[PDB]
């Protein structure tokens, strides 16, 4: 069961396009900087 | 006035159509080459085309003549045909230019260039017509035998197309998803194989293919490029030598 | 984090029944044409 | 002193056979219009099924009181009199039925009521049954119009082809024959056509309760308008026709041209003793009264059948039937009238024509039951409401709030892929409805669900309507549907053909009236009551809890129906080869008795 | 019938430009279907499904003509001039419609040889002109 209080609203993307994760760091009274580092993405549930 | 006003016609139009036509198509053709010319077109662009407009009118007043004339047996000409044809665009694109307003774009758009390339053809009918007298006997002769091999070489030239064809569909088949941006339609396939078939960088079509993963492609497209090319030109080169030898074995 | 993706995708119906209704009604003509044109050569045999 | 070449013109047999072309296209449009009318009559006017066979019928038993009457008429008289005065009976049909849907709109409206229903009171404008009153009026108008309909219809058929059978020559009789027939298959079509491009509701189909009080006023102002122009149409060729001559210079040409080269009652029984004499003529008519109980069945059984297994909404269904039904048909019977006019057909050959082409037909039958016999989605029937409630759990709490009558439960598609019926039911209090589509909104009684759905201004939106997702079956249906109604078509001109080789030009007046008899009367009663019959064997589960005498089922079930009609069809097909069969020895043995060389 | 049906159908000019009309028309067809298989135009998406299905249907068409052609001398037929050459072709370009029965074409389908090998039969069964003959017969030689 998906939702939004523990998922968010859900991307609304059309036929294939590209999208890069790109992250930004935040703090208390609000965002600091753009984040840069070595990510991992992964599936809650697992596909291949 | 019947066939009085067209007997009448007939002698009038011998004497005022060689006169008058003579006279006027050379002044056409002087004008009309200066007019392409494009350095001294910034010298002018105002005497040009009300000159050009001027001289297309004098050309509808010789198809209203033709039309007025004999009729049918005019259509029996195929460079009359021509007349007509290059006439009724020279009206659609003068009364184009007339009725202003439009919706359309403007300003020099492709149309523009469709009129451009149709006063190009009221130039080569110009030029067509001032070569009435002396277009030279030994000429006259070269292309006389040029062009007594028609049949042979209209049958070559629709192998070749159905050749070409066969090749453009195989390779187009074969370079599915296959970095096609420069093949990516039926015009940029066949262009590429008229590329192919005119020794035009198919060396490089073979190293910038070398840097893709597949190979075989290459020895089929040599073997398809060396049997067209063989084929075709030794095929139109004794076609051609042979039509102007057995002309060569009489006087 | 958490974020989702919906991409739209190029999956449609098959199709496979709807024109193979097509090829049947084309053999079904084909075949009643030929009927007809067998009629027709029996009508015209006994001339030979 | 009409001497013009306009008149030397008009009586050719070509000029007589436009005529009648137009003549058999507006009885085919009426009629079509007509049974619809009925049909939603029945449905809207508050009446039961009983009434709607009862003037079903009276049609049927007014064609066959008047067919063999009028044809022992035309027998002595002049057909084109006859004719003119069937066809003035039917210009007076058309506006009596007209009549009805004008002077009486006040019987069952939304809200018109108003001395017994008040504005302010939803139940009290479904009670107090007024409409009961002033109904049995328009029961005799409809039962009289059906009646005359009959008996200004019926005669038409019969002496039209008559004329066309004693005055053309074989090598045109089945031309005119299969156009005759074309033009009221054209009819059906153009009429069923007309009239539901009016009774069907405006684009603002989804709008508040007064729609259906919009469309009730709508549909009897689309009748009026168009019985109207029909029966217009009707007398003005009327009109026409009773200029045409009682000598035509054509058929006097004819006759001069072949010359070279009383109706007692004992003639009667002469006529009837040679037809039963010769075994041809009973074939033939059993084939054909098994042809048209098969016809029959297959339009009144299609559009059900689309209802329960193809999951199609009743008058889409009944359309998809229809306007398919008719491309077969019309060049079924153009090729097979052309057929016999160009190869010069004969009586055994048209024989083993028809049982050839009966035989591809009952094998193209077997490959559509083999067809039926694939699943698909399944609607209902679940075995009870997932434990929660009985077959009978229709009659909850959420079916009291909203106030839903059981005679118009529509199916409801779940995103859960279960489908239930009555979606006011499904406990959706709250209906927000769009350009295009009807949906749903605030559903409590439904399951768990909500898998996918879709929606922009606000959520939780259940479509209506009934959902598919394996509907691929239908084209391939619709394609053996077509094939079947080809050579079901295919064989009717053959044995029409055959009739008038059997009988002297003289005689031919009561051949068509005498095999018409048996169209009517033989065939087309105990047809019904056997429909019926089936129809409750496939419909076991009524709606005991409200409609009572089995007045709505839920339950139609689709292996028992499709197998119980298509044993029906195969019987019927099956007595047709053999009759074929026996009768192809029959004639065999006639011919050979009657040239013993 | 058989041998006699062949040679009356061939006799008869209807079939024959019946035929030549479902070949370039199939010709003409063909690159069609290449150049756009998406939703850039929904309208047009079923008819050209049913265009490519008119395509499967000549090559039912194909599988009539190799019935024809059974009415023949048969197992003779099997071992003769550039007809049996035309008779492989035809079968290779029926084997599309058997290996996308039961291949699962998400391989290396090798469809597009045997298409352009049915164009190039249905390119040189053109009824070719007398002009392309003897320039054909000239080069052979």
């Amino acid at each position: 069961r998906y939702d939004v209080a523990k998922y968010g609203c859900p991307l609304t993307l059309e036929l294939g396009q590209m999208f890069q994760p790109i992250v930004e760091l935040y703090d208390e009274n609000g965002f600091i900087k753009i984040v840069d580092a070595n990510f991992i993405l992964w599936e809650i549930h697992g596909r291949n | 006035l019947l066939g009085l006003q067209q007997m009448i016609l007939s002698l009038t139009q011998s004497l005022g159509f060689e006169t008058f036509i003579f006279i006027v198509v050379c002044l056409n053709t002087v004008i009309l080459v200066a007019q392409t010319f494009t350095e001294l077109e910034i010298r002018g662009e105002w005497y040009f085309m009300v000159l050009d407009s001027i001289f297309l009118s004098i050309y509808v007043l010789e198809a209203v003549l033709k039309l007025i004339a004999l009729g049918l047996e005019y259509f029996y000409d195929p460079w009359n045909n021509l007349d007509f044809f290059i006439m009724v665009m020279a009206v659609l694109d003068f009364v184009l230019l007339q009725i202003n307003s439009l919706s359309y774009s403007f300003y020099n758009h492709s149309l523009f260039r469709i009129l451009k390339v149709f006063k190009s053809m009221r130039a080569l009918r110009a030029i067509r017509v001032l070569r009435r007298l002396s277009i030279l006997t030994s000429l006259h002769e070269v292309a006389g035998t040029l062009s007594g091999s028609l049949p042979s070489i209209t049958a070559i030239l629709t192998l070749m197309f159905t050749c070409l064809f066969l090749f453009s569909v195989v390779l187009r088949a074969l370079f599915q998803d296959s970095d096609p941006k420069r093949f990516q339609n039926i015009f940029t396939t066949l262009f590429t194989l008229f590329t192919m078939l005119t020794l035009d960088d198919w060396s490089l079509i073979y190293i910038d293919n070398r840097a893709q993963g597949a190979w075989y492609i290459i020895p089929i497209l040599m073997i398809y490029i060396v049997i067209q090319y063989f084929i075709f030109l030794n095929l139109v080169i004794a076609v051609l030598v042979d039509n102007f030898q057995m002309a060569l074995l009489k006087g | 984090t958490i974020f989702a993706i919906e991409s739209l995708g190029m999956i449609p119906r098959s199709s496979v029944y709807l024109v193979a209704a097509l090829i049947f009604v084309l053999m079904l003509t084909f075949i009643s044409i030929l009927v007809l044109s067998y009629f027709w050569y029996l009508k015209i045999y006994r001339q030979f | 002193p009409i001497v013009l070449p306009f008149v030397q013109r008009f009586n050719n047999i070509d000029g007589f056979m436009t005529l009648y072309v137009a003549a058999v296209l507006i009885h085919g449009a009426l009629f079509a219009v007509v049974d619809m009318t009925l049909n939603i009559y029945q449905v809207q006017f508050s009446l039961t099924r009983t009434e709607w066979y009862l003037m079903d019928f009276s049609d049927y038993i007014a064609s066959f009181v008047v067919a063999i009457i009028i044809a022992h008429f035309g027998s002595k008289g002049n057909r084109t009199r006859w004719i003119a005065a069937s066809c003035i009976l039917m210009g007076l049909e058309s506006m009596l039925f007209a009549f009805p849907f004008f002077t009486y709109e006040i019987i069952i409206p939304g809200r018109q009521s108003i001395e017994l229903c008040m504005e302010e009171n939803e139940k009290r404008n479904i009670i107090c049954g007024n409409s009961v009153p002033n109904r049995s009026k328009c029961i005799y108008f409809h039962i009289g119009g059906q009646c005359i309909h009959g008996i200004a219809g019926m005669p038409i058929y019969i002496l039209g082809i008559t004329f066309i059978f004693d005055h053309i020559p074989t090598s045109s009789c089945g031309f005119y024959l299969a156009i005759g027939h074309s033009a009221y298959l054209i009819g059906y079509l153009l009429g069923m056509v007309g009239g539901l491009q009016n009774f069907q509701p405006p684009p603002k189909e989804k709008t508040v309760e007064i729609e259906p009080a919009k469309v009730y006023q709508l549909l009897q102002s689309g009748w009026w308008k168009t019985f109207l122009i029909i029966a217009a149409i009707s007398f003005c060729v009327s009109f026409m026709m009773v200029c045409f001559p009682t000598s035509l210079p054509g058929a006097h040409k004819l006759r001069l041209a072949k010359r070279k080269e009383q109706p007692h009652l004992k003639g009667f029984l002469h006529n009837i003793w040679h037809i039963l004499k010769n075994p041809l003529m009973l074939t033939q008519a059993i084939c054909k009264v098994s042809e048209y109980l098969t016809f029959n069945t297959s339009l009144y059984f299609l559009p059900h059948h689309l209802q329960t297994q193809f999951l199609i909404t009743p008058g889409i269904a009944s359309l998809l039937t229809g306007a398919f039904v008719l491309p077969g048909g019309i060049i079924g019977h153009f090729l097979g009238g052309l057929i016999v006019d160009r190869l010069e057909m004969t009586n055994k050959n048209k024989l083993k024509f028809t049982l050839v082409t009966t035989v591809v037909s009952v094998g193209l039958f077997l490959l559509i039951f083999f067809v039926e016999c694939q699943t698909t989605t399944f609607a209902g029937i679940n075995e009870d409401y997932d434990g929660y409630g009985q077959l009978g759990n229709l009659t909850a709490d959420c079916n009291e709030y909203c106030d839903c009558t059981t005679s118009l439960y529509t199916s409801i598609c779940g995103r859960d892929e279960k489908e239930y019926f009555s979606p006011c039911f499904a406990g959706c209090k709250a209906t927000k409805v769009s350009q295009t589509e009807k949906t749903y909104y605030n559903c409590s009684c439904i399951k768990e669900g909500l898998a996918a759905s879709d929606d922009e201004g606000q959520f939780i939106d259940a479509i209506a309507g009934t959902c598919d997702s394996d509907c691929l079956k239908l084209p391939l249906f619709f394609a053996f549907y077509f094939s079947a109604t080809v050579f079901s078509n295919m064989c009717s001109i053959p044995v029409i053909s055959i009739i008038l080789q059997s009988v002297p030009a003289n005689f031919t007046s009561l051949s068509l009236g005498v095999t018409y008899a048996i169209v009517k009367f033989v065939a087309s009663v105990p047809a019904p009551l056997l429909f019926r019959l089936s129809s409750a064997i496939a419909c076991i589960y009524w709606d005991n809890n409200r409609c009572g005498g089995k007045e709505r089922c839920w339950i139609y079930n689709k292996n028992i129906l499709v197998y119980e009609f298509m044993g029906i069809w195969m019987s019927s097909q099956l007595i047709i080869v053999l009759l074929n069969i026996y009768a192809i020895q029959i004639h065999d043995v006639v011919v050979h008795g009657e040239i013993t060389e | 019938p058989l041998s006699l049906w062949a040679g009356w159908v061939l006799d008869s000019s209807v079939f024959s430009k019946f035929i030549i009309s479902l070949i370039f028309l199939n010709t003409f067809v063909l690159m069609v279907e290449i150049e756009l298989m998406e939703s850039t135009n929904t309208a047009l998406w079923p008819v050209k499904l049913a265009l490519e299905v008119a395509d499967w249907f000549i090559l039912l068409s194909f599988i009539v003509e190799i019935l024809l052609m059974w009415l023949a001398s048969f197992s003779l037929f099997w071992k003769d001039a550039w007809n049996v050459f035309d008779f492989f072709v035809t079968l290779l370009s029926l084997l599309p419609e058997l290996v996308v029965l039961l291949g699962v074409p998400a391989h290396s389908v090798w469809l597009q040889l045997l298409r352009v090998c049915r164009v190039l039969r249905s390119l040189k069964l053109f009824a070719r002109f007398r002009q392309i003959k003897v320039i054909l017969l000239a080069l052979v030689r």
